[PDB]
Order: structure tokens, then C-alpha cells, then sequence
């Protein structure tokens, strides 16, 4: 707990956050497409057509 | 080393399963110990009770002809080399006259060896080793020493 | 997974032991038994009972006030 | 709702007769082979 | 020194009591949970104390199985409960401590 | 050389059950894992002889029940067999839980958080395998418990939906319920099995808590012979339930066909599920009841993160020895008030021993491991 | 009984596990007549009269 | 096949050839006992008792 709090490891996340930050995306996007979530989807261009 | 005529000592070579190993029939009145002793790394203990108690067994169920005969050579070779000389006949004869009463004649002894078959040895091996409760001395790294039930249950065969 | 001869140094320690067929199972069963049941009840009742004493009681009671509050004597 | 009723009744009481035999007799053997234990006897010789 | 401070002792000999450890002839530290720090404790140990500690584990492992407990005479004290283990654990969580600030920076 | 070592398939039953190092001292609380094994394997068995003859439609479900134990050459004796068998796996699972708790054998992380998974997957079971039968308590056990996915915010009602085959509990859940109860108990055999793997990497914990390796026993003879005489006993306690009190842990709407129309006056499930079906109807809201239902069994996998003694066994420990029985009895009382109407003095001493469980997991038990270490000066 | 009935038994039957196996198998058979009637038996005792099998003579052709 | 053809072989036969016999009659009375075989236990006194 107190042991991973330092300089050093403020420093490791700082450059694990980028990685952390496109692995959320891929989750998501990856989400979306998998599910055909319609909320989000409704926002995409070419993925719109899907006229009730 | 491998071609060694015993089970036992062959197996052991092979495997580097012991230093040493020696049978004893160690006598007093009326009663004694029977067994075998060896020396061994702290990996091999439960290795070489198997392979001892498993020769004491093939010979109370399955002794063969051959084999004995071998047995009863040594016997002799081991009798006739140890009364070479003054001090082992002296010791010959002081020590019979005590254990037997007389002095049995090396003749007397060789008639005795002689009426060794093979149903002799599973005979008189099943007397003593067959279901028998053992006596069991333990020195040294001995963590992997059998567990007395389990030596135990080597002195019988299922299969028999 | 560890085997035996591979599990902890131990030193000048001797254990003597019996064969099962030189010794009997039960040797006093109840003359050395008894007194030893009574022991460790002794030794626990008062850390295992008084949670179950205390749930019996608001078991009771809990009972008892289920029957006795539906009836009522004025309308 | 029951037609089992009288056999389950017999073959209970077979069930009771021979765990009454069993039990004690599967006991003793686990007692035979754990008495090596119970009655060990245990020794410390640490050096002078 | 103190009143109240002798009953804190008093009712720590109470608990020490009832922990029971001590009818099973055991001491305090041979009753630790063995984690990674306390591992290297019993490892730094010298001959005399591994080979006792070995001993009083073994026996109490024994009185366990048997489900029996040691004679009242031969119950470790209280007041004699050496806490052998103390100073070597304590080097170890010292040592571990360090390194965790070295790896800090 | 033996060939109990050398050979592939030999060597693991040898370094499983036979040579195994394990520790002199285990109490008859160790033998639960064993007798876990016989009745995972005893519903196999009997669940099997059931199959043969089940009948997995609306229609005969209740019917081919019926054939069973009236017509079916000794079925009544297998239906029963499996019925209490299911019971005598749950009084196991939970000695063995507690014993776990005990005794410390939680920080054997990875196997009990395997057991934890284990733990879910009998309950799992169990459930669909009430559904079979198709009486009132079957479909309305069924109906009260899959509703409850219902809460689950955005996702909530399309789940239900999927699980359900339709927008009830209709022909098609009977049938999906028989085929997920088929394939389940193989799947905890492998769990189990996994299980196993796990544990004998350390080898077994003990009564003390402190290590046995100075004092191992090999598994042949003595625990083999120990479970022996377990098995006997467990098989005296089932038969005991079968051939004398065949109808005492169960419910009699079941006895009745299905009547989606009719809800029944109470709605109980098998003791074994009863404290938590307690801990459900404690919390008056929708989400709460389940996130505090799942809460029920997850909590299990938090308990080693609150282990804070510095002893890893309760033998030692009298203030934890005092909050694990109130934590026994507090289940206990739980499970009286699963099996009691929603009235009065039932309402609030139940939500008093369902906030109870929770504090004494996951605040109570946490502090008296602290104190009693102060006690010790640790 | 000079040497004890459990002696007796070991020498002559007991000391083979061929001989073991052979005597929990014969004593297996002559245990199954003796129990599954003994118990027939002791089950007709409590239900004298209730059973079919004391019904029978009443109803005949 | 030839290996196993010589004087100790006949000896090792001769030295297992009762007990192989009484597993024979172990694993007989066995059979006869567990699916009930009428056949057999029509003549043994005792487990006679089946008067059709
Ligand atoms: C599918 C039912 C289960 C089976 C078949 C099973 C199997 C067993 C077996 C054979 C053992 C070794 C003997 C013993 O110590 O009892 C054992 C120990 C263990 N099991 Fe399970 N178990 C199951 C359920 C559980 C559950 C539900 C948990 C935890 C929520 C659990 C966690 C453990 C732990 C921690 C041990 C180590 C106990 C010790 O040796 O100190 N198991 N299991
Ligand atoms: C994880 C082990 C198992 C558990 C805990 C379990 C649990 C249950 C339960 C609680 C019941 C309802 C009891 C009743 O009302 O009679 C049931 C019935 C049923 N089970 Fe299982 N069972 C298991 C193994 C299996 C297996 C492996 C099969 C498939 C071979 C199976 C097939 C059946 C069938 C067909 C029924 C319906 C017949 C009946 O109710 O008696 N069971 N089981
Ligand atoms: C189909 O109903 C099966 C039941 C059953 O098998 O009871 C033992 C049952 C019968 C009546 C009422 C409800 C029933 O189902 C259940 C199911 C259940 O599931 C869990 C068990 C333990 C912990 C959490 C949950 C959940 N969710 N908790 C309580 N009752």
C-alpha cells in the first residue's frame, strides 16, 4: 500500500497512461461493435444505416 | 555392477540405489534377528526397502531351483574360507561347544546344506518372513524411512 | 508438490514405535476417554455456547411475538 | 403418495442393523492402523 | 511501574493463558503465521534454537493429533516465554524496508 | 522399481492418494474435501439413473418424476438418493467453508478462491436442478429468483429475457435448466480437479496453523483409512434421510404440478439457501437485494485481504474463536427467517442479522485479529 | 480351542490373501442368507399381522 | 515367445499354479455370488431357499 507510493512510480504510471488510455478504447469501440449498441452507433457515418 | 547374480545387488548397481547392504542372521538362545542393514542417500531409503522387502517375498512364494543352489555354493565357500587358520577354528570350537554342545563336523554341515531345495527356502522363508511384524532401526537422514505400516504391509503380497 | 526427503531439516529427534498387532486399538477407551471429551468441552463451551444461547433466546422470543401481535383485545 | 413406504421401512432397518456392525468394525481398523501413531513415543537428544 | 499498567499485564497473561499455546508446551513465535519475512527469521536462526523450535513444533503437532494437552507443570510461562524470533524478524521487516524505499526514488 | 512412481497415470493417483506428505494432526474437519468428492460423484451417479428416465418437457416433467419412483425398478430409491444427496453436498460444502475460515486455510489463495468459484457452481446447480421436477415451488422458486436480474440498471430486463426463453418462466427454461444441470457438475469435476492441483502445491494446513513438515504422515494408510470410515458416515447421514425421513428437508407444494396462475402461501427454498434467501428480503430495494445477494458468497474471496492476525489459525485466538461461532450462529439465525413469513419481528431481526454478516466479515473479525495481536505484544 | 480360533483361522485361511479373498467371498454368500431373512424375519415381528404375507389365506382362488 | 521356455520358468509355473488356482475359484464363487447363478446355487444347502 505505502510501498508503491515514490517518485519512481508516479513516473512508471505516467508512461503506462497512454497504453492504459488505447486499451480503454480498443475495450470500448470493441464493446460497441460487438454488441451493436445502438446509442453509441447512431453517431457513426457509415455504420448509420439502420432506418427503422 | 549390473551382471551381479542377486536381485537385490543388481538393482542397486544399476540404480545407484545404496553404499552397501548386508543380509544377518544374528543368533542367540532360543531367539535372534533376521533382516538385512545398508547405507544410503536421503532420496533412496524408500526405493531399497521395496526392492529388500519385495526379494524376501519372491523368495517365500517363488524361489526356483537354480538360484538356490547358488545359495547353497556360497554357503559352502563361505564355511570352508572362514575356518582357514588357528584363530577362526579355535573360535569354531569354543563357540560351538557353548551355542551346540559339540563340535558339528564341516561333512555334518555340507549333509545340511545339501537337503536345501527350493521348497526349503519358501518353506523356512515363509516361517519367519512371510506376515511377520519387523524390528525396524533408523539412523541418519531419515525422512524418507518408510512409515512401520507401510513396511509392514511388504511383508505380505496381495497377489499370493 | 513435495515428496519425503525433500520437506525440512530435522535433527536429534527419536520416535519409537509399535507394530498395530503388538498393541491395542482401544487401550482405555473410556477409563483415559471420558475425562478427555469433558476437558475440551470445558476448554470451549464458553467460546462456541453464548452465540447459540443468544440466537435460542431471539429465537424464542421471536416466536412468542409472531403469535402474540395479530390478536387483539379491544376492536 | 407412498407405495415404497413398507420397503424403504425394511431395507432401513437393514441399513441400521448393518452400520451398527460396520461402524464399529471400520473404527477398529482405522484405530489398528493409527495406533502407531497414538502410541509413539518422542525423544529430543540435541548435542552436550 | 504502575497500577493499571500491572493490569495490562495481568490481562495479558490472561489472554496468554487462554490462548492455550503454552499447554501444547509451545512458545509465542513458534506459533507465527510463516510469510516470506518470518521464513528468513527461521532461516537466520542459529543451530541450538532451529533445532528446539523443530522439537516444540513437532511435539505440539503430536499433542494435536492425539488431542491431548501437556502436564500444568510443563506449560510455558508466561513471564519465561523467550521471544526468540523478535530481533531476527525485526533485521528482516528493517531490511525489507529499505529496499522498498530504494525502490521509491 | 515401483511402479507406483514411474508410471504416467500411476504416478499422479501415487503422488494424489497414496504418498502423499500429509500433516499427523488434521481433524475429522478435513475429511469434508473428501466427502465432497463422493457426493459430487453419488450425483453423478444417481443423476444419471434419473436421465434414463426424466422427462425434460412441461408436459410429463412432473410425470416422468412420478414414473420414476412408482414404476421405475427401485427409482424412488435413486430419486430420493439424488434429492438428499444434493442436501448432504450443501451441510458438506459448508463444514468445509467454515473450517477454512477457522482454521486459516484461506491464505491458500489461489485454492480457495478455486473453491469460492466451486462454491457457485454447486449453488448454481442446485438451483436449475429444482426447476426439474416442475411442482409449485419448482416454477415459483424459479420466477422469484430470475425476476431479481430484472434490477439490473440498462441491461436489467433483456438479460431476464435471454435466460428466460420468452417473458416467463415457460416450456423453454424447464428445458435450458435440464441442459446447463447436465453439463455443470462435469465442469466442477474439472474446477475440482483444478482444485486439487492447487492444494497440493503446499500440501494440506492443520489444526494449529503452524507448519507440519516435521511431522508428515504419508495419505496410505492413515488418511485413507480415515476417509473410509468418513464415507461410512456420510453414507449412514444420507441413508438415514432417505429410507426413514425422505420428505423432511423438502417442500410439499412440490407435490403439486406448476400453476403459474396460482402463487403458493409461502415461498421457501431448501435449507440451504435460506440465509440468503433472508439477507434478499431484509433490503427493501430492487438492486440492493441482489448486489447484497451476490455480496453473500463474493464476500468469501475478500476474506483473505482481512486477515490481519499475525497466527494463522483460530486455535490460539479466543476473541476470533467468540466472533466465528456468532458468525455460525448468526447464519443459523438467518436461515430460521428465510423459512419464516415477512411479518413483524421477523422483518427487522432479520435485516439485524443480515447487516450482522456483513459486519462481522468484513469490521469485526478484522479488528479482534488486530487486538489480539496487541495482546501478545505483536 | 488349544491353539485359539482366531490362530486357527489365520494359519488355515487367512495367511494366503488367496485363501483371505476366498473366505470373504464364501462368507459373503452364507452372510447374505442369514441377514437379508434374519432381517425378513425381525421386520415380521413388528408388523405381525399388517403384511400381505399373513393376509394371504384369507383371499385364495 | 522362446526366451521364457526353460527349467526355472517350469518351476516359477509350479510355484504359482495353486494360487492362480484359487483366484480361479475366488473370482467363480465371486460371479456365481453376484448375479445370483441359479445354476450353481441350486446345489449348495444354506442359499437354497428360493422355492419357486
Ligand atoms: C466442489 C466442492 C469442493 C470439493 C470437491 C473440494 C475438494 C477439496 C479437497 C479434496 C480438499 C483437501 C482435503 C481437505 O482439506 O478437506 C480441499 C481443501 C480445501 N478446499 Fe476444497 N473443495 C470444495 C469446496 C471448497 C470451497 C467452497 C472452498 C472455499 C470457498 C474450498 C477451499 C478449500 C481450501 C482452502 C482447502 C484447504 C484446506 C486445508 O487443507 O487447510 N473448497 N478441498
Ligand atoms: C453438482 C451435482 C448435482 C447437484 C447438486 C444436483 C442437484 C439436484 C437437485 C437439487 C434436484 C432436485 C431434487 C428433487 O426435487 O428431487 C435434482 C434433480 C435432478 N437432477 Fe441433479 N444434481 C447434480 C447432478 C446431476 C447430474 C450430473 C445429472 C445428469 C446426469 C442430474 C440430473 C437430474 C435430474 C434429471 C433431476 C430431475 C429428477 C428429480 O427431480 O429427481 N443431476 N438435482
Ligand atoms: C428454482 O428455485 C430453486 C430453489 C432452491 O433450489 O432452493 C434451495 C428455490 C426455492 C424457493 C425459493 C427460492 C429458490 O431459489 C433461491 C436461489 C438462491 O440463489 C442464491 C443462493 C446463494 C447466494 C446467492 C443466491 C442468489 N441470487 N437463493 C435463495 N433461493
Amino acid at each position: 500500500l505505502t510501498r508503491f507510493l515514490g517518485p519512481r512510480y508516479r513516473q512508471l504510471a505516467r508512461n503506462w497512461v497512454p497504453t492504459a488510455q488505447l486499451w480503454g478504447a480498443v475495450g470500448a469501440v470493441g464493446l460497441v461493435w460487438a454488441t451493436d449498441s445502438r446509442l453509441i452507433l447512431d453517431w457513426v457515418p457509415y455504420i448509420n444505416g439502420k432506418f427503422k | 555392477g549390473a551382471h551381479l547374480s542377486s536381485p537385490l545387488a543388481s538393482i542397486a548397481a544399476t540404480n545407484k540405489l545404496c553404499q552397501s547392504f548386508q543380509t544377518f542372521n544374528i543368533c542367540y538362545a532360543d531367539t535372534g534377528l533376521l533382516g538385512a542393514h545398508f547405507v544410503c542417500d536421503h532420496m533412496s531409503i524408500d526405493d531399497m526397502m521395496f526392492v529388500l522387502q519385495g526379494q524376501w517375498m519372491r523368495l517365500c512364494t517363488s524361489a526356483t531351483e537354480s538360484e538356490v543352489l547358488r545359495g547353497k555354493n556360497l554357503l559352502r565357500n563361505a564355511l570352508v574360507s572362514h575356518l582357514d587358520g588357528t584363530t577362526p577354528v579355535c573360535e569354531d570350537i569354543g563357540r560351538s561347544l557353548l551355542t551346540y554342545g559339540r563340535r558339528i563336523p564341516l561333512a555334518e554341515w555340507e549333509s545340511r546344506i545339501a537337503e536345501v531345495d527350493a521348497r526349503v527356502v519358501r518353506e523356512v522363508c515363509s516361517k519367519y518372513f512371510y506376515d511377520q511384524c519387523p524390528a525396524v532401526a533408523g539412523f541418519g537422514p531419515i525422512e524418507q524411512l518408510p512409515d512401520y505400516n507401510r513396511i509392514r504391509s511388504g511383508m505380505f503380497w496381495l497377489r499370493f | 508438490g513435495r515428496q519425503f526427503g525433500h520437506l525440512t531439516r530435522v535433527r536429534h529427534v527419536i520416535t519409537y514405535s509399535l507394530s498395530p498387532f503388538e498393541q491395542r486399538a482401544f487401550p482405555h477407551y473410556f477409563s483415559k476417554g471420558i475425562p478427555n471429551v469433558l476437558r475440551r468441552t470445558r476448554a470451549c463451551i464458553l467460546r462456541v455456547a453464548p452465540p447459540f444461547v443468544a440466537f435460542y433466546l431471539v429465537y424464542t422470543w421471536g416466536t412468542q411475538e409472531f403469535e402474540k401481535s395479530k390478536r387483539k383485545n379491544p376492536a | 403418495a407412498e407405495p415404497e413406504h413398507d420397503h424403504r421401512k425394511r431395507m432401513g432397518l437393514k441399513m441400521l442393523l448393518m452400520m451398527g456392525l460396520l461402524l464399529p468394525l471400520v473404527y477398529a481398523m482405522k484405530r489398528h492402523k493409527w495406533s502407531v501413531l497414538k502410541s509413539r513415543k518422542l525423544a529430543y537428544r540435541p548435542p552436550k | 511501574v504502575s497500577a493499571s499498567s500491572r493490569w495490562l499485564e495481568g490481562i495479558r497473561k490472561w489472554y496468554y493463558n487462554a490462548a492455550g499455546f503454552n499447554k501444547l508446551g509451545l512458545m509465542r513465535d513458534d506459533t507465527i503465521h510463516e510469510n516470506d519475512d518470518v521464513k528468513e527469521a527461521i532461516r537466520r536462526l542459529p543451530e541450538n534454537l532451529y533445532d528446539d523450535r523443530v522439537f516444540r513444533i513437532k511435539r505440539a503437532l503430536d499433542l494435536s493429533m492425539r488431542q491431548q494437552i501437556l502436564p500444568k507443570e510443563q506449560w510455558t510461562k508466561y513471564e519465561e516465554d523467550k521471544s526468540y524470533l523478535e530481533p531476527y524478524l525485526k533485521e528482516v521487516i528493517r531490511e525489507r524496508k529499505e529496499r522498498e524505499e530504494w525502490a521509491k526514488k | 522399481t515401483n511402479i507406483r512412481k514411474s508410471h504416467p497415470l500411476m504416478k499422479i493417483v501415487n503422488n494424489a492418494f497414496i504418498d502423499l506428505p500429509a500433516p499427523s494432526n488434521i481433524s475429522s474437519w478435513w475429511n469434508f474435501g473428501s466427502l465432497l468428492g463422493i457426493c459430487l460423484i453419488l450425483q453423478i451417479l444417481t443423476g444419471l439413473f434419473l436421465a434414463m428416465h426424466y422427462t425434460s418437457d412441461t408436459t410429463t416433467a412432473f410425470s416422468s418424476v412420478t414414473h420414476i419412483c412408482r414404476d421405475v425398478n427401485y427409482g424412488w430409491i435413486i430419486r430420493y438418493m439424488h434429492a438428499n444427496g444434493a442436501s448432504m453436498f450443501f451441510i458438506c460444502l459448508y463444514m468445509h467453508v467454515g473450517r477454512g475460515l477457522y482454521y486459516g486455510s484461506y491464505t491458500f489463495l489461489e485454492t480457495w478462491n478455486i473453491g469460492v468459484i466451486l462454491l457457485l457452481t454447486v449453488m448454481a446447480t442446485a438451483f436449475m436442478g429444482y426447476v426439474l421436477p416442475w411442482g409449485q415451488m419448482s416454477f415459483w422458486g424459479a420466477t422469484v429468483i430470475t425476476n431479481l436480474l430484472s434490477a439490473i440498471p440498462y441491461i436489467g430486463t433483456n438479460l431476464v429475457e435471454w435466460i428466460w426463453g420468452g417473458f416467463s418462466v415457460d416450456k423453454a427454461t424447464l428445458t435450458r435448466f435440464f441442459a446447463f444441470h447436465f453439463i455443470l457438475p462435469f465442469i466442477i469435476m474439472a474446477i475440482a480437479m483444478v482444485h486439487l492441483l492447487f492444494l497440493h502445491e503446499t500440501g494440506s494446513n492443520n489444526p494449529t496453523g503452524i507448519s507440519s513438515d516435521v511431522d508428515k504422515i504419508p495419505f496410505h494408510p492413515y488418511y485413507t483409512i480415515k476417509d473410509i470410515l468418513g464415507a461410512l458416515l456420510l453414507i449412514l447421514a444420507l441413508m438415514l434421510l432417505v429410507l426413514f425421513a425422505p420428505d423432511l428437508l423438502g417442500d410439499p407444494d412440490n407435490y403439486t404440478p406448476a400453476n403459474p396462475l396460482n402463487t403458493p402461501p409461502h415461498i421457501k427454498p431448501e435449507w440451504y439457501f435460506l440465509f440468503a434467501y433472508a439477507i434478499l428480503r431484509s433490503i427493501p430495494n430492487k438492486l440492493g437485494g441482489v448486489l447484497a445477494l451476490a455480496f453473500s458468497i463474493l464476500i468469501l474471496a475478500l476474506i483473505p485481504l482481512l486477515h490481519t492476525s499475525k497466527q494463522r489459525s483460530m486455535m490460539f485466538r479466543p476473541l476470533s474463536q467468540c466472533l466465528f461461532w456468532a458468525l455460525v450462529a448468526d447464519l443459523l439465525t438467518l436461515t430460521w427467517i428465510g423459512g419464516q413469513p415477512v411479518e413483524h419481528p421477523y422483518i427487522t431481526i432479520g435485516q439485524l442479522a443480515s447487516v450482522l454478516y456483513f459486519l462481522l466479515i468484513l469490521v469485526l473479525m478484522p479488528t479482534a485479529g488486530t487486538i489480539e495481536n496487541k495482546l501478545l505484544k505483536w | 480351542v488349544a491353539p485359539t480360533l482366531t490362530a486357527r483361522l489365520y494359519s488355515l485361511l487367512f495367511r494366503r490373501t488367496s485363501t483371505f479373498a476366498l473366505t470373504i467371498v464364501v462368507g459373503a454368500l452364507f452372510f447374505e442368507r442369514a441377514f437379508d431373512q434374519g432381517a425378513d424375519a425381525i421386520y415380521e415381528h413388528i408388523n405381525e399381522g399388517k403384511l400381505w404375507k399373513h393376509i394371504k389365506h384369507k383371499y385364495e382362488n
